[PDB]
RNA sequence: AUGAGGUGGCAAGAAAUGGGCUACAUUUUCUACCCCAGAAAAACGAUAGCCCUUAUGAAACUUAAGGGUCGAAGGUGGAUUUAGC
């Protein structure tokens, strides 16, 4: 797959930029998408739709 | 005071929206994952389905702000293709134009 | 147009002139390999001659002053795409086998690799794969390319084929190739024997081998081969190149390793790749290192020259207006020199 | 047309340009000066001043090519002059040098000649005489004959009669064949000339 | 790793043991044993052949560079 | 209550017909490349059917994507008819 000291160093690079550090698949990372952004209800371009 | 019952639900339903957007939000993350307990991920699907049917982002309907019509919206400025017409033609959208080229 | 039909005397005095083929060297030198092009040419004129060019004629200066005690060394024939990297090494192969060399001529490595129907499992070692089709039909070849030393080479141990059958010490290599060759499932087997049999052999003095790769690069390259799984497999899985890379290694001495790069047939590489690190990638430079690169270029003037009259004289360029001057200015322009493109241009002009 | 009617098409000849100045005629002279003061349409992608360039075989790659494979079709022309110039030296060569003398060799002369063979002297056409059209005979002007005979062979060669042979092997076979004389494309010719006889007759509707 | 570097580095590389041992197989073929590692590779021309082989490597690949590759390897050869 | 709100539900095919997509292949199919190649070739041919997975969603057998599986009708289409300088 990846060689030893590139997955460190890949491992050490997203802790410094702060990204997951844990191994996590496309899947689970909808959660980090989910919360990384307002929900679509929260956006003042939809409740704020009508004047 | 809208311009009809449809518009007056989508109102209600906007708002009811935006105050369990934050509490949809966390149960359906719990849900959204591989990685907690089934079980704890099916009490979250029970849960989000209690939830009241309003609150459902996906029943909020993209209609015209001044002639609550639901189809043929520019979403950019939330008008039915006939009233951004009648804007655009008489000039009073800014930098609208008719397209020629 | 040069009375010389000797391989060994054509030197820079011949060069951009050209130099011919017997049919019978043609029958039994090459009965494979030639460029299908080239092939046809053949066939329509009667005639299979060669022009004498720099690139052949340097590695045919360096073969004669090879020292067959040191390792065999690796030349490898590079330039853009039909340059006459094949013919080149058609040529030289000529001269080694006027000069009783014996050939292991592979004529396109890349045709192991891509496109095989019959992609079963060694029995010598169900890691790796066999190519019936191809290794009998190189095998077939082989034999006709070098029978004569064929019944003169013994094997030196013992090769069983099925749990019953089985070849022993001092038996002809003949009866390895023909074994190959009728029993068609032996015949990946038969090729990596007589490839490690020659390769064993050489270093004893036994004779001088040549072995001419066209398309080396195809190697240590990638594979368009799907396993049942429809997995890809490496190059190195399938039992023909494992043995061929076995091969390519100067460890033994008694001959010489020519190869020739060829972008055209193979696989996922651009179409303008046509240097060596570009068209063999890391692992075949690593493995071919240290080598010697022969650059073919295009047809300089005067070879373009000898070329266009060797196709009026043989009234190749049917075209009224093909031997004026402007004519031959517009067929270098569109061609470039490039002999694969002259030849296309000529083959309806 | 992005070109105005000002615009003329472009005159591409190195032999025209070069003719000498002493040799032009009064009217070829004023043309030449009215020439040097009329826009020009920019040169085809398609011809050239090359020698080795024809009409005829550009023509003749335009009406084969399907959908703008300008590259396809061309590349389908040269394989089948290819074919022929092969063959051709084929049979020169198995043949004894009494008809060697014979044996045609040039695939351009041979496609043209078989062009020719294939094109009709006599069409017919729908000609209306007081409410009722009828397949009335008449002459093909040059152009429809060129058209007719080079549509006829591209027609030919693409029916679905000819399985798993490509276009280059059965369109050089049928051009031999039409310029020996033989092969669908005149039996095509010649029904046509069989049809236009028996409505022999009818000629006279013809009012032109 | 080998694979985990940007910089091509010819110590202790499969060039230089290739080339090692090619020049080692050379000398035992030449029957004289007055060989060793430090003795071959101290040479002008393993230092040119390691010149060029490291410019392919790392520098862009053009006809000069290979020209300079074949020129170190026919000497290092003893093929001219 | 011909007004308003809530839950659930239909939105299918006997069959015809209009438009479009895919094809019937060799100027074709698969692969590499983006045009100097190698294989395929009675196979070509579904974007349909069935199973699984994924994406969105509170809700997917009924939406989309991918994969698996199957390899179907068809073999350039009658009068008639559309478009294009
Ligand atoms: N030395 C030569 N003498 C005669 N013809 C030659 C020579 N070199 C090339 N040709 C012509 O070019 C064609 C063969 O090109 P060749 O196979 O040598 O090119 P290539 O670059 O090795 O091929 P590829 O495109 O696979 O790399 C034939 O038409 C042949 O007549
Ligand atoms: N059937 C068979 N093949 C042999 C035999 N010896 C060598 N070969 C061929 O050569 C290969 C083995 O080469 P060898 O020198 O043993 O090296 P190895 O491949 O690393 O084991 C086999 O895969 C065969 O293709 C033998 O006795 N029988
Ligand atoms: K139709
Ligand atoms: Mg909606
Ligand atoms: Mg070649
Ligand atoms: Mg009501
Ligand atoms: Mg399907
Ligand atoms: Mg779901
Ligand atoms: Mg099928």
């Amino acid at each position: 797959s990846l060689s030893e000291y590139a997955f460190r160093m890949s491992r050490l690079s997203a802790r410094l930029f702060g990204e997951v550090t844990r191994p996590t698949n496309s899947k689970s990372m909808k959660v980090v998408k989910l919360f990384s952004e307002l929900p679509l209800a929260k956006k003042k371009e939809t409740y704020d739709w009508y004047p | 005071h809208y311009v009809d019952w449809r518009m007056w639900r989508d109102v209600k339903r906007r708002k009811m929206a935006y105050e369990y957007a934050d509490e949809r939000l966390r149960i359906n993350s719990l849900r959204k994952n591989t990685i907690l307990p089934k079980i704890l991920q099916d009490v979250a699907d029970e849960e989000i389905a209690a939830l009241p049917r309003d609150s459902c982002p996906v029943r909020i309907r993209n209609r015209c702000v001044m002639t609550s019509r639901p189809r043929g919206v520019k979403r950019r400025w939330r008008l039915s293709r006939i009233v951004f017409r009648h804007l655009a033609d008489h000039g009073q959208l800014s930098g609208i134009q008719r397209a020629t080229w | 147009r040069t009375n010389e039909n000797d391989p060994a005397k054509h030197g820079d005095q011949h060069e951009g002139q050209h130099y011919n083929i017997s049919p019978q060297d043609l029958e039994t030198v090459f009965p494979h390999g030639l460029p299908p092009r080239f092939v046809m040419q053949v066939k329509t004129f009667s005639e299979a001659c060669l022009m004498v060019r720099k690139p052949a004629l340097e590695l045919l200066h360096y073969l004669k002053n090879t020292s067959f005690a040191y390792p065999a060394i690796r030349y490898l024939l590079y330039g853009e795409k039909g340059t006459g990297k094949t013919l080149s090494l058609c040529h030289v192969i000529h001269f080694c086998a006027k000069q009783d060399w014996l050939i292991l001529h592979i004529p396109d490595a890349h045709l192991w690799v891509k496109n095989c129907r019959d992609l079963l499992q060694s029995s010598y070692n169900k890691q790796r794969f066999d190519q019936p089709l191809e290794a009998s039909t190189w095998l077939k070849n082989f034999k006709t390319t070098n029978e004569r030393f064929l019944n003169q080479i013994k094997v030196q141990e013992k090769y069983v084929w099925n749990k019953r059958e089985s070849t022993e010490k001092g038996s002809p290599l003949g009866e390895v190739v023909e074994q190959g060759i009728t029993r068609v499932r032996n015949a990946t087997d038969a090729v990596g024997i007589v490839l490690k049999e020659l390769k064993r052999q050489s270093s004893l003095g036994m004779f001088h081998l040549l072995v001419a790769v066209d398309g080396i690069n195809a190697l240590w390259g990638r594979t368009t081969l799907k396993r049942e799984d429809k997995s890809p497999i490496a190059p190195e899985e399938l039992a023909l190149v494992h043995n061929l890379r076995k091969m390519m290694k100067n460890d033994w001495h008694g001959g010489a390793i020519v190869s020739a790069l060829s972008q055209t047939g193979s696989l996922f590489k651009p179409r303008k790749a046509y240097l060596p690190q570009e068209l063999l990638g890391k692992e075949g430079f690593d493995a071919l290192d240290p080598f010697i690169p022969i650059l073919v270029s295009n047809y300089n003037p005067k070879e373009f020259e000898s070329c266009i009259q060797y196709y009026l004289e043989n009234n190749w360029l049917q075209h009224e207006k093909a031997p004026t001057e402007e004519g031959k200015k517009e067929l270098l322009f569109l061609s470039n020199a490039n002999p694969s493109l002259l030849e296309r241009h000529c083959a309806y002009l | 047309s992005r070109y105005s009617p000002e615009f003329k098409d472009p005159l591409i000849d190195k032999e025209y340009y070069r003719k000498p100045v002493e040799e032009l005629t009064e009217e070829e002279k004023y043309v030449r000066e009215l020439k040097k003061t009329q826009l020009i349409k920019a040169a085809p992608a398609g011809k050239t001043s090359s020698v080795f360039e024809d009409p005829v075989i550009s023509k003749f790659t335009n009406m084969m090519m399907i959908g703008g494979n300008k590259v396809l079709a061309r590349s389908l022309m040269i394989q089948t002059l290819e074919a022929v110039k092969r063959k051709q030296f084929e049979k020169y060569h198995a043949a004894s040098a009494e008809e060697q003398a014979t044996i045609e060799r040039n695939p351009y002369t041979i496609f043209h000649q078989a062009l020719k063979n294939c094109e009709p002297m006599i069409g017919l056409v729908p000609i209306l005489k007081g409410g009722r059209f009828y397949q009335v005979p008449v002459p093909l002007p040059d152009r429809r004959r060129r058209f007719l005979a080079m549509k006829w062979m591209i027609t030919e060669c693409r029916d679905k009669k000819h399985q798993r042979t490509l276009m280059p092997e059965k369109l050089s076979h049928k051009l031999l064949e039409a310029f020996h004389n033989q092969g669908p494309v005149i039996k095509r010719k010649h029904d046509l000339h069989k049809m236009a006889e028996a409505n022999r007759a009818l000629a006279h509707y013809r009012w032109w | 790793t080998e694979a985990d570097m940007e910089e091509y580095i010819w110590e202790n590389s499969s060039s230089e043991r290739n080339i090692l041992e090619t020049l080692l197989q050379m000398k035992a073929a030449e029957k004289n044993m007055e060989i060793n590692k430090e003795e071959l590779l101290g040479t002008k021309e393993i230092e040119e052949y390691k010149k060029s082989v490291v410019s392919l490597k790392n520098e862009e690949e053009n006809e000069n560079s290979i020209s300079q590759y074949k020129e170190s390897v026919k000497r290092l050869l003893n093929v001219t």
